[PDB]
């Protein structure tokens, strides 16, 4: 625990409903009161964990807030304040009007019971997402961090349909180390991790890069389940053996080309997120340059 | 889809 500069008074917080259960916490939608410059009512997302939950988990939580206190990037959901005072601990953050990317993607299938009345994303639209997602993962490795769990569900859509990286439960610090040779005994997303980490537990920039191609696969397949039909033990053997995911039908060719570059069996061959943004800067939204990171001065 | 393992 331990109160910070981010500390917030619990009284200002009111919880409305349950948005969902994530990698390990609980996410409620609520309204903060006078927390930002201007408005007195700024509905937010509140992630919490049970003070009746495993110490390992509880710690995983402390860590998530910790690494969010930095992270000032357009394409990263903003941490908004903590509430360590008493019970229970409450981490607040900017609510993303359109939920996770996964859920949002599915809601666009022509079929869809919850379809918002618009067509599945145009090719223009996909590039944009891919870019802000990548931009954000770049900002990450920049501040020296591996995300270890990049996937549609952990990407939130803002109101302007902008995409930002969310959920940093597996994110790790990397001067020195610049790994984990893993550790053992823990929940892992096999469908999204690179082959090395699947055997030689590790996780690196090139690793998240692998996870990144799967998000594109997710985007294109409209949130079909990666490696559907297979069991987690089967996929485990497969991607380790030397296999890779397929390719959605009617899938554009520019993207497919990206996916491939993310799937070399050798990590030293995966492009860098920055290198990915570059390949896409000439086809983005005229606004991207200003809120960007690829253009941010910090990109040293 | 976070299967335990090593
Ligand atoms: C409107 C809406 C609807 C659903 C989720 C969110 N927002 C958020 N959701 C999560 N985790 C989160 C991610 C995926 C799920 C979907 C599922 O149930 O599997 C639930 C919660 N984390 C941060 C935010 C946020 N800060 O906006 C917002």
């Amino acid at each position: 625990f331990v109160p910070d500069e981010w500390e917030v008074s619990r009284e200002k917080i009111t919880l409305l409903r349950e948005l969902g259960q994530g990698s390990f916490g609980m996410v409620y939608e609520g309204n903060a009161r006078d927390i930002i410059k201007g408005e007195a009512e700024t509905r937010v997302a509140v992630k919490t964990v049970n003070e009746s939950a495993s110490l390992r988990e509880r710690i995983e939580f402390l860590n998530e807030a910790s690494v969010m206190k930095g992270f000032t990037c357009h394409h990263v959901v903003r941490l908004l304040g903590v509430v360590s005072k008493g019970q229970p601990t409450l981490v607040v953050m900017e609510l993303m009007a359109h939920g996770d990317l996964k859920s949002y993607l599915r809601s666009l299938r022509p079929e869809a019971e919850n379809n918002p009345g618009r067509p599945p994303p145009t090719l223009q639209e996909m590039i944009q997402m891919a870019a802000e997602i990548a931009d954000g993962m770049a900002y990450l490795n920049a501040k020296k961090f591996v995300h270890r769990d990049l996937a549609a569900r952990n990407c939130m859509v803002a109101h302007d349909f902008t995409v930002k990286i969310g959920d940093f439960g597996m994110t790790r610090d990397i001067y020195e180390t610049d790994y984990y040779r893993k550790g053992g005994k823990g929940l892992l997303p096999v469908r999204w991790m690179a082959p090395e980490s699947l055997k030689d537990g590790v996780f690196t920039t090139s690793s998240d890069m692998w996870s990144f191609g799967v998000v594109l696969w997710e985007i294109t397949s409209l949130a079909e389940q990666p490696y559907q039909g297979l069991s987690n033990e089967q996929v485990l053997k497969f991607v380790m053996d030397g296999g890779y995911l397929d390719q959605p039908d009617n899938c554009p060719e520019r993207v497919t080309d990206l996916m491939r570059m993310c799937w070399q069996f050798n990590p030293k061959m995966r492009p860098t997120f920055l290198e990915i943004v570059n390949l896409l800067k000439d086809d983005l939204h005229p606004s991207f340059p200003e809120v960007s990171f690829f253009h941010s001065e910090e990109n040293k | 889809d976070y299967m335990n393992m090593s």
